């Protein structure tokens, strides 16, 4: 389907082989096997693929080696806080002539610069990652949308899949059928929540490799998906700055309009009932023991904020009043009384430069998008560890 | 490199044409000889 | 007027002869012939 | 971007209109309209499209077909004998006037 | 009840500047932005820019850059207008506006709701 | 395909030619 | 052919199989077939080797990224012979030490030269593709000789050919003849003129 006058996915999407016939719907019958999604050979594959995928798009790109100078930067915004991250900043760009050195100026976020070294609390700024490696910007034709990717396997190789609604990943399953192809899975890039995915089928499904090792990540497969929003309101505008021989560089100019918060919305009923269901089905896996959701543990920000993109802009949301409150008895939320219409809002910061993957795969400049953005989601799946404290003999954190 | 990236592809796809077929007399059982005897009626349909 | 610019169309003027196709070697026809068994 | 004048008799009902461009009408429904008396200040009357505040009569209404919008007078008196202004967002975080119309109450 | 305070009536000579109060009453300030309306006699509305009453943030007409600056403090909530090098035709009627409500989470500041006005001022040009 | 993995050895006599109709087919 | 004595030809023609014995002339007889050389798949697939190979020659070549620089010039044909287009001009290179820079001096061509921007008319010079993107200079080995190229199907496909001797381009051919690979049909860059092609 995926074809049109656009090719430059930054999936390569294009390139496959089209699966032209309906899906198989070969279900074998008198069948048992032994699964075991931990040890599974293909997942290590995919990440192998996202890796190489996003290294042969980033290649050709525009490079941003004669960007790395000395910034004088001041204040941007005339306010003091909520949306306090524009700074403004100068330098000295090199122009099409090696000998004509211009005077040019930009808009940068507070986590993209860091103070210079030695400073006497001065004006001097650098980019976050001179002192660790190179980095390219984006071309501005590639797309992010994740479009769905089926894997196949070769011909003399089957694709053996579950159709037991309860298998929680390992364990034989009774309902074993094989397919030529896998279903439409999607590359979505997310932590901490899981963004447009497949839903579970009847029941809320929790898998984790031996459920009482701590080091173990818990991943929950939610019923129904729960609606989320998310925009960053304020207009921005895209400026172009000449860097070298005929290669040009893409930068926040301007805002237009008075500054609003970049945030999201979350229905807070449905999230509640959710997480109250959430905590049925681990009290049923910890009997007698309240759990209790918590903010995630300190650290990075990309670590601890919930970071997503969608569009081309990259967004990290705090999420710490997100994961509140004790869940104990059975069913003690009683849904809703009324018809509440609370939305729990979040608010949510941006980078330009990010080192996605650990630094395992390389520096992005995320070139800025004018306009507004504004996009919807599933929630369908939690990423969770058990925070296992000493004093967690009845009331356990997650 | 490109003439020879040319010449690995035609070299598979040779060799792909000429088993697809094989392959196909292979399941008919008529395999290692030009003509066939079936054992299928002919259909009044196709007639 | 003279004209140009698209190179394939130098090259069109060279391979306007050519064709590219694909032979397919198995033949269905009725005979009245039975197979021995 | 308004017509200069209009008439009507006490009782009958009358339209203004106002005609902007796309990005100013054809995008956004953040049209608003107001009255003046001469020696006066401006005065509130139609902040939405259609939506009428609190205190304001059931004497006018808003409507938008495409690139224009009306003000319907549902009705008249000479008390509606003053100017009348159109007022919209142009975006860019820009708000215009339409110009004005003298309603002449017959 | 909200209510405007607009300064006195200034007459001066052109080339001069102009500094022009609203002191508002009635409701907690910081909540709704604050616009300005102009008014040439004889002539119809004229719009300048506005001002955000909880950061100080201000937008301006195109050709009122420069020439017009905004102020204002919660403090004692009002605002200040200030235009520099007057001409001739800048002898009109001047118009506080109380703008749209100020959220935290969406650009309302361009909302041409204009709910209650102060109650005039006089600039005129010798 | 496959449409006989569980049955008896003398039940796949009668698919096991279509098994072999997949060991090439793309 | 002996093409071992260079074999930085830029068409890279060494590396193609040689064509050892005679074709295959066998014309067919009895066979009509509906030719369209508006539509052929061949001409945009070498269109595309074409270019592949341009930039696979041109690749490993030396890159002229510090010759962008301000160039003063004059003019070296005062005593023109109703040709000039000839521009002497003066630069700063770099050295093989990055602290040492050298003034040196260079011959251009008019067209490859221009005045500028932001000059009062004065001396001040740049290349053509400054704002552009950059160029690589040709290697001296590469040498650009139209070596003929016969192209081949890959076996069990089949290239059919028209040999009426008075084909339009489109519609049925009386006489048809296959054969396994092409003529030697030349590479020649030009425009507004075919050069020495097939007659
Ligand atoms: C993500 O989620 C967040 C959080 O949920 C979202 O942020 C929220 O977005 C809401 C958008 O509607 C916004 O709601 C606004 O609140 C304003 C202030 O609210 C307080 O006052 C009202 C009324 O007293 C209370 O009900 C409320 O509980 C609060 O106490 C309201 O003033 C806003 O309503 C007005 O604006 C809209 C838009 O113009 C109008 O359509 C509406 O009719 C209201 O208009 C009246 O008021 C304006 C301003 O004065 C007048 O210009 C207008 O003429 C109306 O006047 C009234 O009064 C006059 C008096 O004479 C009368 O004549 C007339 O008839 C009217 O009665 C609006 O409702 C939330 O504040 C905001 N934040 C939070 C924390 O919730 C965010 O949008 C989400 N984002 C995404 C992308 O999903
Ligand atoms: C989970 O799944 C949802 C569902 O798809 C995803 O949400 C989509 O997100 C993408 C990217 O954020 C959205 O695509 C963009 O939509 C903009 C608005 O589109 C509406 O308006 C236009 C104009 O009227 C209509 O044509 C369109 O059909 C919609 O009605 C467009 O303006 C954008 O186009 C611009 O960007 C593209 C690419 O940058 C350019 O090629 C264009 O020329 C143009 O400049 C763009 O198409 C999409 O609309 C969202 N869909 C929904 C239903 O919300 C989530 O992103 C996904 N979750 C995650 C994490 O990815
Ligand atoms: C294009 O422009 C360039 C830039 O000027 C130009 O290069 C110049 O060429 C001339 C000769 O072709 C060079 O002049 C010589 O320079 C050497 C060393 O500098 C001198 O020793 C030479 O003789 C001098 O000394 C003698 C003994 O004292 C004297 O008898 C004599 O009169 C001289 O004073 C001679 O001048 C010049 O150095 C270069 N300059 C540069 C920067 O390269 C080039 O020739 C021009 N091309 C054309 C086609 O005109
Ligand atoms: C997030 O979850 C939503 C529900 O929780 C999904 O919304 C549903 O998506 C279905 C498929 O996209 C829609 O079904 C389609 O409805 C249209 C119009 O009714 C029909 O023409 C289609 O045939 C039908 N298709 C199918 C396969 O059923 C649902 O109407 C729609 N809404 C509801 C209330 O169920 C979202 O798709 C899902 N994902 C995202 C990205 O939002
Ligand atoms: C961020 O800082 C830069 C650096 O000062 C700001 O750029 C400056 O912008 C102003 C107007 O926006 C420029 O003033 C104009 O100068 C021209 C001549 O250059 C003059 O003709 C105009 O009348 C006007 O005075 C100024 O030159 C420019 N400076 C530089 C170095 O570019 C930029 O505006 C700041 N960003 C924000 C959002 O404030
Ligand atoms: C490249 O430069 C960056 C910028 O300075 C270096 O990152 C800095 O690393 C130090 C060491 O971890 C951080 O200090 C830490 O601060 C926290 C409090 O925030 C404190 O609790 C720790 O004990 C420690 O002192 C510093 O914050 C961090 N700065 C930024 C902006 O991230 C980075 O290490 C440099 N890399 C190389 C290879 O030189
Ligand atoms: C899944 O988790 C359970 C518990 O969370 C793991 O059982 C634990 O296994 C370790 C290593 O076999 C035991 O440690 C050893 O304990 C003995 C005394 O019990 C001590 O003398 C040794 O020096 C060593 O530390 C640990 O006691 C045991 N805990 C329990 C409650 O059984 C289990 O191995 C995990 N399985 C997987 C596959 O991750
Ligand atoms: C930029 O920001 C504006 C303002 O927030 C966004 O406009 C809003 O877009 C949403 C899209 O869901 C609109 O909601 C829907 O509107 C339709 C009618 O247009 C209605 O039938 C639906 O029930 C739903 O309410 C919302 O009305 C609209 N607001 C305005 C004032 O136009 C816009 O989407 C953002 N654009 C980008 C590219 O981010
Ligand atoms: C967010 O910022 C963009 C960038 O400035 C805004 O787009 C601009 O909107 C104005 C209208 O207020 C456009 O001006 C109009 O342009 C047309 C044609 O150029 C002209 O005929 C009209 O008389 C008027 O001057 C402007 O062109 C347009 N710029 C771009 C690049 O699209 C946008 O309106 C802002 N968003 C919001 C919600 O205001
Ligand atoms: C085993 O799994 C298959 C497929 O996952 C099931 O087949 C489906 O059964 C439902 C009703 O049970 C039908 O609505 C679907 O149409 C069936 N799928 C297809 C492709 O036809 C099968 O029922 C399962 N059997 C057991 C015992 O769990
Ligand atoms: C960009 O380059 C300019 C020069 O092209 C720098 O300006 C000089 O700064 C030094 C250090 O303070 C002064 O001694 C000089 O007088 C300045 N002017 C000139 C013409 O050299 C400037 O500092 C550089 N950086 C920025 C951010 O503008
Ligand atoms: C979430 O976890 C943090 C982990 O630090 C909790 O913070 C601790 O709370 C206990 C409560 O008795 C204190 O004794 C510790 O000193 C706190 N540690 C720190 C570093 O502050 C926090 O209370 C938890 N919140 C919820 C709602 O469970
Ligand atoms: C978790 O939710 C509770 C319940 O709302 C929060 O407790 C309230 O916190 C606010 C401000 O911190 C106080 O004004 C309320 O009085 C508190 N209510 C009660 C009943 O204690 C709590 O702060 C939330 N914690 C997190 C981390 O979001
Ligand atoms: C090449 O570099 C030389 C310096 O090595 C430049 O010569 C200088 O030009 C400036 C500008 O006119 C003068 O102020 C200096 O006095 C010159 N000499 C030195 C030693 O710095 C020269 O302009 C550069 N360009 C060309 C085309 O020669
Ligand atoms: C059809 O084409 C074939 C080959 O293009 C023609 O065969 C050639 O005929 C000429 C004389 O007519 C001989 O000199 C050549 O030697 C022949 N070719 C070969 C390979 O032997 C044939 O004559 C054509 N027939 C018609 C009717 O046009
Ligand atoms: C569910 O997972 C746990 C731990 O991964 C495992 O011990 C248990 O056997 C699983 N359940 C089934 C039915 O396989
Ligand atoms: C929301 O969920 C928490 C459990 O995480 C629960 O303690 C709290 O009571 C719920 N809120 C309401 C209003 O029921």
């Amino acid at each position: 389907r995926a074809y049109e006058k656009e090719v430059h996915n930054v999936w390569a999407t294009h390139a496959c082989v089209p699966t032209d016939p309906s899906p198989q719907e070969l279900v074998l019958g008198n069948v048992t096997e032994n699964f075991n999604m931990w040890k599974n050979d293909m997942v290590d594959q995919m990440h192998e693929d996202i890796i190489s995928l996003w290294d042969q798009s980033l290649k050709p790109c525009v490079k941003l080696t004669p960007l790395c100078v000395t910034l004088i930067c001041s204040d941007a915004t005339v306010k003091t806080g909520t949306v306090e991250e524009m700074k403004n900043c100068s330098f000295n760009t090199t122009t099409e002539i090696r000998d004509k050195e211009k005077k040019e100026y930009a808009l940068f976020y507070k986590p993209d610069i860091v103070p210079l070294s030695e400073t006497n609390n001065t004006s001097e700024y650098r980019l976050i990652n001179c002192n660790t490696s190179a980095c390219t910007q984006a071309c501005p034709k590639v797309t992010f949308e994740p479009i769905p990717i089926h894997y196949c396997a070769p011909a003399g190789y089957a694709i053996l899949k579950c159709n037991d609604e309860t298998f929680n990943g390992t364990g034989p399953c009774s309902n074993v059928s094989t397919v030529q192809c896998t279903h439409g899975i999607r590359p979505v890039v997310s932590t901490q929540l899981l963004l447009n995915g497949s839903l579970a089928e009847k029941e809320i499904v929790i898998r984790s490799e031996n459920l009482t090792n701590n080091a173990k990540i818990i991943i929950v497969h939610l019923h129904t998906p729960v609606e989320i929003v998310c925009t960053r309101p304020n207009n921005n505008t895209r400026k172009s700055v000449r860097i070298g021989p005929g290669q040009t560089f893409y930068a926040t100019g301007d805002i237009i309009g008075d500054i609003k918060q970049a945030h999201c919305n979350i229905s807070e009923e449905k999230w509640n009932d959710t997480l109250q269901k959430v905590g049925i089905e681990l009290q049923k896996h910890f009997p007698n023991k309240t759990i209790k959701y918590n903010q995630s543990a300190g650290g990075d920000m990309e670590i601890t904020t919930h970071s997503f993109n969608c569009g081309g802009e990259f967004f990290y949301c705090n999420t710490s009043n997100l994961f509140n409150g004790t869940y104990n008895g059975t069913y003690i939320s009683t849904n809703s009384s009324a018809n509440s219409t609370s939305t729990i809002t979040l608010q949510c910061r941006i980078k330009q430069i990010i080192n996605m993957w650990q630094g395992v795969g390389r520096c992005m400049y995320a070139p800025p998008i004018a306009g507004n953005i504004t996009c919807r989601s599933n929630i369908t799946g939690l990423l969770l560890t058990r925070d296992g404290g000493t004093n967690s003999n009845e009331t356990e954190t997650f | 490199t490109v003439w020879g990236i040319k010449q690995l592809q035609a070299r598979v796809l040779a060799v792909e044409r000429y088993l697809r077929d094989q392959q196909l007399l292979g399941i008919w059982g008529c395999s290692g000889k030009l003509i066939c005897c079936t054992n299928v009626p002919w259909n009044s349909s196709w007639s | 007027r003279p004209a140009g610019g698209d190179m394939r169309d130098n090259w069109r003027s060279e391979l306007y002869k050519y064709k590219v196709v694909k032979i397919e070697p198995l033949g269905v026809a009725p005979t009245r012939c039975k197979r021995r068994v | 971007t308004q017509p200069a004048s209009v008439s009507g008799s006490p009782g009958q009902p009358i339209t203004i209109s106002c005609t902007g461009t796309s990005y100013d009408v054809g995008n956004y429904d953040l049209v608003s309209w107001y009255q003046q008396h001469p020696g006066n200040a401006p005065k509130y009357m139609i902040y939405e499209v259609t939506k009428r505040p609190a205190g304001i009569s059931n004497r006018f209404s808003g409507s938008k077909s495409g690139n224009t919008a009306s003000l319907t007078i549902s009705g008249l008196q000479a008390e509606d004998a003053a100017d009348y202004y159109c007022c919209s967002y142009a975006g860019s975080s820009t708000v215009i006037f339409g110009g004005g119309t003298k309603v002449t109450v017959l | 009840q909200v209510q405007l305070v607009q300064s006195g009536a200034e007459v001066k000579k052109p080339g001069a500047s102009v500094k022009v109060s609203c002191k508002a009453s009635g409701y907690r300030f910081t909540d709704h932005y604050i616009h300005w309306v102009r008014q040439a006699p004889g002539q119809g509305p004229e719009w300048m820019g506005w001002i955000n009453t909880s950061s100080g943030r201000s937008n301006f007409a195109q050709k009122f850059q420069g020439r017009v600056t905004m102020t204002r403090d919660t403090s004692i909530s009002t605002a200040y207008m200030e235009l520099n090098r007057l001409k001739s035709d800048d002898t009109a009627v001047y118009y506080c506006t109380t703008g749209s409500w100020i959220s935290l989470y969406y650009d309302s500041s361009g909302y041409p709701n204009f709910d209650y006005w102060g109650q005039g001022t006089l600039v005129t040009v010798t | 395909f496959l449409g006989a993995a569980g049955s008896t050895m003398g039940a796949a006599s009668m698919t096991l030619t279509v098994q072999a109709r997949n060991l090439l087919s793309g």
